[PDB]
């Protein structure tokens, strides 16, 4: 019984784009409102629309969003939101709710006419235990997402939240606190919007 | 027949 | 349909009782459908309350929310760190007379927990930066309460441009947050001067790191 959202991306303003709703251990031949929210970057929670299923089949929505959005049920477990003439004011994280009570993690949306460029990683050290990091830079947009040692390190990690450098580029650093073993460790840098992946090992 | 919107269980 | 949260923030103690307000300008439908919410960075919102003051299941009793028609309070009892986040709440509306729903602009709240200072570290640029142009230097404060200020000092001289600051939320257990400062210069600058330090006051009590160039 879980959701999750995808179809996220960089898009140029004025353009259309398809999210889908996934449902996973149940299906929409049930009772249900499915509804839409979105929230652009340090800001609040903004609703778009809902569509029933199961015995009846509405489609509602947000006055701003009427005529230019739909929400609809592409089969019993798929539930749709498509997007038109997308502008700055278009950029969130959305997500896909059940009955506001069960939620999709989410995924991202930037609207911008700016273009993509992978993170440079730089490794971060000292000059019993030590903390040892990886500073990723210059990277557009977001997000990126870093792990150590393709997700066996995870007690002793602090992944900072980026912030847009005056190059108007992002950043941000993530820190380890680690022993002896393990041991000469790897972070895991993944851009998405690049399809870039780069890994950089560390150590004392 | 769609009142508003559903908030938790039904 | 405009729901109107107050107050856009407040500090409050572990240990205390916080009370949060919304108010709408319509009544609800059926006078009671009004929903509470917390979310914390990087997570989906939590349905805490719904129907103005039923408990959604496995959701804590010290979370308590009344109210009808236009006017509802949500109370959080016996504070702790683990609370720390943004609230919302949702109303729900007569499709026909208007718009079927409306979020409340949320609501931050902060813990106030026991006093810890801070440790610092400092790290000097990896050495395929200064090939690139431009220089960033990195300074982390760890698990510290209250908030800390950051001064950077190059050659004892105060830097005024190129910083940047950046905060963990607040831990779970112990209310503590984490902050990465960051100078950056371009490779004739940092190329020259000697030395580079991060102060971390907090308070009176500061913690001061340096390094030198040529000694890394
Ligand atoms: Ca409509
Ligand atoms: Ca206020
Ligand atoms: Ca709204």
């Amino acid at each position: 019984q879980s959701l999750e959202e995808s179809g996220g991306d960089l898009v140029q303003p004025g353009a259309s784009l398809t999210l889908t709703c996934k449902a996973s251990g149940f299906s929409f031949g049930n009772n249900y409102d499915m509804c839409w929210v979105r929230q652009a970057p340090g800001k609040g929670l903004e609703w778009i629309g809902c569509i029933e299923t199961g015995s009846s089949d509405s489609a509602a929505y947000a006055t701003w969003a009427k005529g230019r959005f739909t929400i609809s049920k592409t089969s019993s477990t798929t539930v749709t939101l498509q997007m038109t003439s997308l502008t700055a004011a278009d950029t969130a994280t959305y997500f896909c709710a059940r009955n506001f009570d069960l939620w999709g993690p989410g995924t991202l949306v930037i609207v911008s006419s700016g273009q993509p460029k992978a993170p440079s990683v730089f490794p971060l050290a000292p000059c019993s235990t030590v903390t040892l990091g990886c500073l990723v830079k210059g990277y557009l947009p977001e997000p990126v997402t870093v792990t150590w040692n393709s997700g066996t390190l995870t007690n002793g990690v602090r992944t900072f939240p980026s912030v847009r450098q005056s190059s108007g580029l992002y950043s941000l650093s993530s820190v380890v606190s680690v022993t002896s073993s393990s041991q000469p460790v790897t972070c895991n840098v993944a851009h998405p919007a690049t399809n870039t992946k780069v890994d950089k090992t560390v150590a004392p | 027949t769609r009142k508003s919107i559903r908030i938790g269980p039904g | 349909q405009v729901l109107t949260q107050t107050p856009s923030s407040v500090s409050t103690a572990v240990g205390s009782a916080v009370t949060i307000n919304c108010q709408s300008s319509q009544n609800v439908y059926s006078n009671n459908n009004l929903a509470w919410f917390q979310q914390k960075p990087g997570q989906p919102p939590r349905l805490l309350i719904y129907d103005a003051s039923k408990l959604a299941s496995g959701v804590p009793s010290r979370f308590k929310g009344s109210g009808s028609g236009t006017q509802f309070t949500f109370t959080i009892s016996d504070v702790q760190c683990d609370d720390a986040a943004t609230f919302y709440c949702l109303g729900g509306y007569d499709c026909s007379s208007g718009d079927c729903a409306a979020f409340g602009g949320g609501t931050e709240v902060v813990v106030r927990g026991d006093p810890v200072a801070p440790t610092v570290l400092i790290f000097p640029p990896a050495a395929d930066q200064v090939a690139t142009g431009t220089v960033t230097i990195v300074c982390v404060a760890n698990k510290y309460f209250p908030d800390v200020t950051v001064t950077w000092e190059v050659d004892g001289t105060t830097q005024t441009t190129g910083i940047e600051n950046s905060k963990t939320p607040q831990n779970s257990a112990d209310c503590t947050y984490n902050l990465s400062s960051t100078l950056t210069l371009t490779s004739t600058q940092y190329n020259s001067h000697k030395e580079y330090t991060c102060k971390v006051t907090q308070g009176t009590t500061s913690v001061v790191q340096s390094f030198n160039r040529g000694d890394c």
